[PDB]
Parts: C-alpha cells; structure tokens; sequence
C-alpha cells in the first residue's frame, strides 16, 4: 500500500487548513500517513485519461517514458466539515515527506486540473536529509493555491453532497516528483476526488496505474 | 477560474445558485 517506486516513497502527505497561529487544531481535508492506517490493486489509465493532460508531457507519454513502478492512482474522500474556512484568517497547507535511499535533489511539480486542463502549477524543489541511515525529503506547510482556496470555499457551501461529488468529479491534481538533475521520474501520483459524508473522516485508496 | 470549473460541473443548477 506504498506510494513508493524504486527510488523514491511518499510516507506522508495532509492537505489541512487551521486558524492562524491558534493552535495542534488543524482540520485534514485528506490525509495519507504512516500514522494512519487504511484499507483491485491496479487501475488502467483508460479509466482516467481525459481527467489529466494528455499532450506532450501528459500522464500517457509520461507513462511511457517511465519507469512503471512510479506511477500511482490515489483517490480521495476528503473531509470537509470544519467551520475554520467561514472565520477567516485560516491557513491552507499541504505537507508531504518522503524518504529514499539514495542522497538527491527532487522537484515536485503539482498541477491542478479542470476537466482535464492544468489551470494552477506549483513547483518545489527539496533536498536530502539524511538521518537514521537514509535520506528524507520534505515539503512543509506549502501554501494552497489561491485557487484551491476558492474552489473549497464554494465547495463546501454547495447544498448537495451530490453536487460537491459533482464539480469533483472533473476537479484532479497530477503530482510529479522529479530527480532535479537527471529528470528521472522518481513518483507520479494522479489524485481524484469525492467527498466524505458528514459522519465521516477522509479516506483514501491507492492503486498502482497501469497501461494496457 | 473557480467560478468556470463551477458553471461546467452544474449546468443551469450553479447559475441559480450563484445569482441568488
């Protein structure tokens, strides 16, 4: 259940929002943990390929190019029910760390999509730490886009759960992780969406991507 | 932009949300 290719494993990610400075008292939009277990391992990028770019560059040519073990599928319920977004001075993050064995420098490019069509791109680049005998990334509290700040405002004030399933539905990120130096792709994570019930925290399932 | 991504998800439904 790894995100992990050969080189390169996300062990944490979170996408949370709290009251600035007032906190412990954040709010998980969705979350992928070591701390946090979960419960068909591949899915076939036929499924999923007009929810991503698919030019030069796009998740099929990237596919191709390789290596297949780094490619991954992840679906979200994400959990909105916090009151935080409605008080105001909130802060948006998202916060991964990964590990490997090998000293590098990554880039981590996330591209925001809308039916298909990147509309926001983030790009961070870290460096390994090493500690306890192997090599640590991480990327901490990077701020949401104002984009996604938007879209989970509207979100989550829609009066239908069904019709937040909806605007999900065309709503994807592509995450990209990168050797800086060589271009390898070292993870690439298509993430997909619904939205938990109001009795219920995130969840997420993780599959390997495939091509046939 | 939020608004766009929001009108092509809901059709006529998110106009009227987003009017009244």
């Amino acid at each position: 259940r790894s995100i992990a290719s050969s080189k390169l494993w996300m062990l944490e990610f979170s996408a949370f929002l709290e009251r600035q400075q007032d906190p412990y008292n954040k709010h998980l939009f969705v979350h992928i943990s070591q701390s946090s277990p979960s419960y068909l391992e591949t899915v076939d990028i036929r499924q999923i390929y007009d929810k991503f770019p698919e030019k030069k560059g796009g998740l099929k040519e990237l596919f191709e190019r390789g290596p297949s073990n780094a490619f991954f599928l992840v679906k979200f319920w994400a959990d909105l029910n916090t009151n935080i977004d409605d008080e105001g001075s909130a802060f948006y993050g998202v916060s991964s760390q990964y590990e490997s064995p090998e000293n590098m420098i990554i880039t981590c490019s996330t591209k925001v999509c809308s039916f298909g069509k990147q509309v926001v791109e983030k790009v961070e680049t870290e460096y390994a730490r090493y500690e306890n005998g192997h090599y640590l990334y991480r990327i901490h509290r990077s701020p949401l886009c104002e984009y996604m700040i938007n879209f989970i405002h509207k979100l989550k004030h829609l009066p239908e759960k069904y019709m937040m399933n909806s605007v999900l539905e065309n709503f994807t990120i592509l995450q990209v992780v990168t050797n800086r130096d060589t271009q390898e792709t070292l993870l690439c994570i298509a993430y997909v969406f619904e939205v938990s019930a109001s009795e219920h925290g995130a969840q997420h399932h993780i599959y390997r991507l495939v091509k046939e | 932009s939020v608004e766009d991504h929001f009108a092509k998800a809901l059709g006529d439904t998110w106009l009227q949300i987003k009017a009244a």
